[PDB]
């Protein structure tokens, strides 16, 4: 609040400006790179209510509906787990959004697989969708379907001991 | 990576300081529902699509390329064998059309 | 106004149905890509003394 400090401070010129657009393009910068990274579907996907994957479980996945942030168990625990003139300006995209943009992400990637990335999104079951990507890493479309009740299992399994993974590395 | 939708092609353009990327690419539209199965039960074999998919349009089931609706008929030459009906889920019962039937049949 | 993300849009999933298309459309999009910058030189003794 000094006067002469800021009558002395107007002999340097015109640094303050610098300065201060310098940090006005960072700030803007970090909510493009948020819309870049998050806001790459503009149709907003949901589950079906019945969870019928063939045996396949995303609940740690999806979002929770017993939780007033909506966002999955696995959102949850890494939110728990992350912890003179200067202002912080809040995020464009605020955290329930940034989950609903995920939510979106993941419904468009279980009902519709890669479908809906390149333009409408097609519904197709999830094993037929698994037996599209065995097919696309080489394997064939009967060893998915003989074996989707193994498969199933040890996606669920992984799944799992990401979320055990998580909550217990610091 | 090279435009919204699956990629054919790309053009370069000059432009001052910089370059402009026009995309070609394709877009699929006014798509349609099928009932879909996984395998079709013939002979106590099982039949899976070589590269599409079995649709059905209610009463007839045929197999298409996956990005395209072309509805063919499900024959020996379209689909592979691998093990019978018992293990693989929802798998419908359906014929399977033998090209070389009618020439040992004439 | 609170800014909205997207229009809803429920997939029609079941364990039974797939959705083909019938039809396409050729779409050309553009993108636009900086390269260089304009060139410029400063004389440093030029510039503080002249
Ligand atoms: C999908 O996985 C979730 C989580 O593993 C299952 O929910 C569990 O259900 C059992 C049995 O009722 C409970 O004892 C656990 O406490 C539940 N866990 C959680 C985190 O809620 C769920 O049953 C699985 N299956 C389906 C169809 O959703
Ligand atoms: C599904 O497609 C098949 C084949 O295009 C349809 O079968 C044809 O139906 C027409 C209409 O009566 C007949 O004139 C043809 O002779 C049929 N073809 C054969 C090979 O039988 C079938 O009707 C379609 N089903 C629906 C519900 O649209
Ligand atoms: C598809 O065909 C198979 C074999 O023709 C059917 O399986 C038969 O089902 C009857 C009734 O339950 C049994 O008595 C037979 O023993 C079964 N045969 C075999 C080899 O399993 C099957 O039910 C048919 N499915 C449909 C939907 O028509
Ligand atoms: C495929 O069938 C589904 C089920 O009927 C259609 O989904 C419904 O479409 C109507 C028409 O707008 C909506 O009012 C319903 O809410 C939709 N249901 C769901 C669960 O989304 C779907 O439109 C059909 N697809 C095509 C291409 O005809
Ligand atoms: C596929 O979509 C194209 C449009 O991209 C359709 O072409 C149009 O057909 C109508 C009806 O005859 C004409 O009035 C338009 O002038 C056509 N547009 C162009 C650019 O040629 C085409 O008929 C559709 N095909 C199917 C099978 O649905
Ligand atoms: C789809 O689910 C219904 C019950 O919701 C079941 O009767 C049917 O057999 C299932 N079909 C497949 C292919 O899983």
């Amino acid at each position: 609040d000094s006067t002469e400090c800021s009558n002395l401070l107007l002999q340097y010129g015109s640094f303050c400006t610098q300065l201060n657009r310098a940090l006005t393009g960072i700030a803007v910068e970090q909510d493009k790179n948020t819309q870049e990274v998050f806001a790459q579907v503009k149709q907003i996907y949901k589950t079906p209510p019945i969870k019928d994957f063939g045996g396949f479980n995303f609940s740690q996945i999806l979002p929770d509906p017993s939780k007033p942030s909506k966002r999955s168990p696995i959102e949850d625990l890494l939110f728990n787990k992350v912890t003179n003139g200067l202002t912080v300006l809040p995020p464009l995209l605020t955290d329930e959004m940034i989950a609903q943009y995920t939510s979106a992400l993941l419904a468009g990637t279980i009902t519709s697989g890669w479908t809906f990335g390149a333009g409408p999104a097609l519904q197709i079951p999830f094993p037929m969708q698994m037996a599209y990507r065995f097919n696309g890493i080489g394997v064939t479309q009967n060893v998915l379907y003989e074996n989707q009740k193994l498969i199933a299992n040890q996606f669920n399994s992984a799944i799992g001991k990401i979320q055990d993974s998580l909550s217990s590395t610091p | 990576f090279c435009g919204k939708g699956y990629h054919l092609m790309s053009f370069p353009q000059s432009a001052p300081h910089g370059v402009v990327f026009l995309h070609v690419t394709y877009v699929p539209a006014q798509e349609k529902n099928f009932t879909t199965a996984p395998a079709i039960c013939h002979d106590g074999k099982a039949h899976f699509p070589r590269e599409g998919v079995f649709v059905s349009n209610g009463t007839h089931w045929f197999v298409t390329q996956r990005n395209f609706y072309e509805p063919q008929i499900i024959t020996t030459d379209n689909t592979f064998v691998s093990g019978n009906c018992d293990v693989v889920i929802g798998i419908v019962n359906n014929t399977v059309y033998d090209p070389l039937q009618p020439e040992l049949d004439s | 106004y609170t800014m909205s993300l997207g229009a809803e849009n429920s997939v029609a999933y079941s364990n039974n149905s797939i959705a083909i298309p019938t039809n396409f459309t050729i779409s050309v999009t553009t993108e636009i890509l900086p390269v260089s910058m304009t060139k410029t030189s400063v004389d440093c003794t030029m510039y503080i003394c002249g």
